[PDB]
């Protein structure tokens, strides 16, 4: 049963050694891209990246 | 309120790259393990993992003996990989209606990619997502069978999967579970 209020969410560790790039669950849920960013005023990089994705055949999703 | 994939609501580096890989369900009895398992794309920014995620299925629509896999880029999400011969899986069954998978696999990845589970000296090199008729699975795959950092990894992991009995999280070394959490 999770839930956004748990409070893993919040969590990260600090003063790390070894990585800089840490983040919290709520960090990253913070840069979910807006629908703007994920469409119409999408970075053209990120553009060629979704374009590059497998075709839904892939997937094979109707294999059961 | 819950955490969903898609946009129904300064680029920031990852710690590593990651590569996501599939596993595809067979169609015959020929296809083997090295037909099937594939990779997909890599990324090494949270903009990146984000479009994505947002643009391959969700995990209540894929086919069963279907796999996921998200590892650092350079580790294939296999027993035989040199990262991970030394290592297991904690691997958690999601038993039931399992109607919350797709936000169970969504915290996942997230802890997975933000480093906030793992040791700082890394343990681990990555996680699957297995479609099984029995129940689905989550597991982390991890470098060691070192018992404390794998007990600290286990600790953390059940609060990414909300899980609040014990019993429910098993640890396999990649040679019936070693630790039980
Ligand atoms: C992760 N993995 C899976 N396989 C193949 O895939 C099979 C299933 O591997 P699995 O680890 O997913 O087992 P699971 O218990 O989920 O399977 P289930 O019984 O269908 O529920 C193994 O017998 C291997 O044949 C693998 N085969 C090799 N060589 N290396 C791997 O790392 C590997």
């Amino acid at each position: 049963g999770p839930h956004m209020t748990d409070p893993i969410t919040n969590y990260k560790p600090m003063d790390l050694q070894y990585k800089t790039y840490a983040y919290s669950m709520n960090e990253l849920y913070h840069l979910k891209p807006s629908l703007a960013s994920a469409s119409y005023e999408e970075d053209p990089l990120i553009s060629e990246l979704v374009r590059s994705l497998p075709k839904r055949k892939f997937w094979r999703l109707r294999m059961g | 309120p819950h955490m969903t994939v898609l946009s129904d609501s300064v680029k920031h580096p990852l710690n590593t790259a990651w590569t996501l890989w599939y596993t595809k369900p067979a169609v015959d009895k020929s296809e083997s393990w090295s037909d099937l398992l594939r990779p997909v794309t890599s990324f090494q920014t949270v903009e990146e993992f984000w479009a994505i995620i947002q643009n391959i299925p969700e995990p209540h629509e894929l086919p069963l003996k279907s796999d996921y896999h998200v590892f650092r880029n350079d580790v294939r999400p296999e027993w035989e990989d040199e990262a991970n011969a030394k290592g297991g899986k904690w691997s958690f069954q999601l038993r039931g209606a399992g109607a919350d998978i797709d936000e169970l696999w969504l915290r996942t990845l997230l802890a997975v990619i933000g480093e906030t589970i793992d040791e700082d000296d890394s343990q681990i090199n990555g996680v699957v997502l297995s479609i099984r008729k029995g129940g689905n699975k989550f597991a982390l795959w991890t470098a060691s069978e070192d018992k404390e950092p794998l007990l600290r990894i286990g600790g953390k992991f059940k609060q990414v999967l909300a899980l609040t009995d014990d019993g429910h999280l098993e640890f396999f070394p990649h040679s019936q579970p070693s630790i039980t959490l």
